[PDB]
């Protein structure tokens, strides 16, 4: 309403373009990596905790790590981005970095992984409902070959548009933000690892 | 003030829900965070001496009373500052086990669980950049955050 | 006379603000890296 | 915020109007099938559900209470101007006989040669 | 004027629609009072009181007939979607009993786990 | 999450005196001061 | 004050404490009388009239 628009002082359009730009963002996110998450992985892409062995260092899913990606150069994959729940950063970067001597087998640091990511959730709670986008299941992570079979599809980037107002009852303009895009994901670029 | 006062700011909510071209829209939502409020409270302390006692009593002075004064208050400083920290009814989220408990360590192996917690401060966004600790493991503790 | 007493004429007593962190946290674009973008109207 | 310095309470600034309410997003049981722009009685909504939709699916039914065209009528009944029209689910098709059927409209168009009939859908009483 | 310079005739204009009629101003009974954003059955008009008011006070009550958002249900009775549902005054709260209460919309959104419900509110028959 | 608020750190001073007993100043020292603090900031380890 | 543009609703604040107590203010009677520095149960009051009090004069017990 006009009236809460001018005497809540603290209230603006501000706050709901900031909230817009935040929902979009993480519908964008939700959107692209969903897929990846949600996806029925087969026998063929999932690979085992290799690193169990028995009182190994949490730096073990080193050893889980770099099977997958033998697992990709086999049926040539070649995963090169990794994505995982930021719970299992530290580990993840512990098998990436150069990991400590451990009763003297200097593992080697992995190589041939440009990029890690941490898709975490998303939550927000809008009136009386929450909303959320789930993240990345801890243990759990994926190697991913990029920009070949994932290919974003960008036909309205976003339209905020002011709208059906009501003199009748003073109340500003409504305002809609809209979007139209799509994504197309496939199997063929992903290997899935546990821990 | 007695009380400080709490802030106040203000955020808005929205989903972008899937939108069938028939679809009538969703609205958001707005809702205030305010900040938290904290007090000042006042302690005082002293003594109450006859005349004789500082007549006679040739070692009795002002200054003992003034030495105590300064021990007592910056016990006091200490105790008030940290004392919220040690007594604390931690949840489930803040007690980091004792990792160190692979068997036969050497006991510089509390570094497990001390690599553990900063595990843990960073699973938690809430880095933990400074450590506190009974001076009974100023030894392993600093054998952990040295080169064991 | 009591401080107790102007306890609740809060105007009266001076204001201070708390001085705290509040907000929330801003959101990234993941994606991008992975997927590989074409743009058009017509889609 | 998670990680944030210190506590702070959240204060929802309750809202009541969700939406417009021209329409009604419904899903479709395992008996009900939907063709576009066509009145189904779908989980007690009356409304022009504007998706083609098989049975399991996600369906929007409008119901703006502005005036509609349709011609689902029962042929035999003489729909007149201002008559009040009723939606009998089991036959699903239009009536103006009340009985046990659904109260929907009120028909501003006689039936024609071709038994079409506008009227305007009236609320989900 | 009063003082006119010259005799003269004035003509009225009849026109009936005074205003769009989304929202009615009520005035508070006694054993009444009202909160921001919440539904009340003041003199016979139910709808979301959009200013807080007391005892012989003045406030807006909005019935729009849109979508609204709420859970001042009883809990025990289940909200599926579609179900019409009443305002009991007694209890001041939605129910699926009708009894004596009174008919105040269709259910959109069934009981989700913390009793809130999306539905649609009637106009006031 | 750890603010410290000091109003007066600390003042001592010297009072009352019952002259009928002979009795010296009492001495009373005092502080104003408020410790704010939260469990979003620690992590309890054990050994 | 009388010549307010406002109207003013007053805030009292209250404090119980009046007085230290010491000396209890009390009215002689027709059949009472004080004289300086001595014990008089004036009122249901024992104490140490001050002032040489003549009936319905007025003293200064402690």
């Amino acid at each position: 309403t006009k009236e809460m628009k001018d005497f809540n002082q603290t209230f603006s359009v501000e706050i709901l373009n900031k909230s817009i730009g935040e929902s979009y963002n993480a519908l964008l996110n939700h959107i692209h990596l969903s897929p990846i998450i949600n996806f029925n992985y087969k026998a063929s892409n999932k690979t085992a905790f290799k690193g169990e062995t028995n009182d190994p260092i949490w730096l073990g899913i080193w050893r889980t790590l770099t099977q997958a990606q033998k697992d990709t150069v086999i049926a040539k994959r070649q995963g090169n981005i990794l994505m995982a729940s930021s719970a299992d950063q530290i580990e993840i970067e512990m098998a990436l970095n150069g990991g400590h001597l451990l009763n003297g087998s200097m593992y080697p640091s992995i190589k041939n992984i440009s990029t890690v990511i941490y898709y975490d959730g998303w939550e927000v709670t809008v009136g009386k409902k929450t909303y959320s986008y789930k993240g990345v299941t801890p243990g759990k992570g994926y190697l991913i070959r990029p920009k070949r079979g994932f290919k974003e599809l960008i036909k309205r980037d976003l339209t905020t548009e002011v709208g059906n107002a009501d003199l009748s009852k003073l109340v500003e303009n409504q305002i809609v933000g809209h979007c139209y895009r799509g994504a197309f994901a496939a199997v063929e670029e992903n290997v899935q690892e546990i821990s | 003030p007695q009380v400080m006062d709490a802030k106040w700011a203000l955020q808005g909510n929205c989903v972008f829900l899937e939108h069938i071209e028939g679809e009538e829209i969703k609205f958001g939502t707005i809702n205030a965070e305010n900040g938290p409020v904290a007090r000042i409270q006042t302690y005082a302390t002293g003594f109450e001496y006859t005349k004789e006692m500082k007549d006679f009593n040739q070692t009795f002075s002002v200054e003992i009373l003034n030495k105590s004064i300064g021990e007592s208050y910056n016990a006091l400083l200490n105790h008030i500052h940290l004392s919220p920290i040690i007594n604390f009814n931690y949840k489930a989220s803040n007690k980091t086990a004792f990792k160190g408990e692979t068997n036969d360590p050497i006991w510089l192996g509390i570094w497990r669980t001390l690599t553990q917690a900063q595990k843990d401060t960073v699973i938690a966004k809430r880095q933990g950049n400074i450590l506190m600790a009974s001076s009974a493991d100023q030894i392993e503790i600093e054998m952990a955050l040295n080169g064991g | 006379m009591t401080f107790s007493s102007t306890s609740n004429l809060k105007e009266l007593l001076r204001k201070v603000v708390l001085d705290v962190e509040l907000g929330r946290e801003q959101v990234q674009l993941l994606y991008k890296p992975i997927y590989d973008s074409i743009a058009d109207s017509n889609l | 915020f998670k990680g944030q310095p210190t506590p702070s309470t959240i204060t929802q600034i309750t809202r009541a109007k969700i939406s417009d309410g021209k329409s009604v997003r419904v899903i479709l049981s395992e008996g009900e099938s939907t063709k576009t722009q066509q009145f189904y009685l779908i989980n007690g909504f009356f409304g022009v559900a504007m998706q083609d939709g098989e049975k399991g699916d996600e369906v929007t039914l409008q119901i703006e209470q502005a005036e509609y065209e349709t011609d689902n009528i029962v042929t035999s009944e003489a729909f007149e101007a201002g008559k009040l029209i009723y939606w009998d689910n089991t036959a699903k098709k239009f009536t103006t006989t009340s009985a046990s059927n659904r109260l929907v409209g009120r028909v501003t168009d006689g039936k024609d040669s071709n038994n079409v009939i506008w009227f305007i859908l009236l609320p989900q009483q």
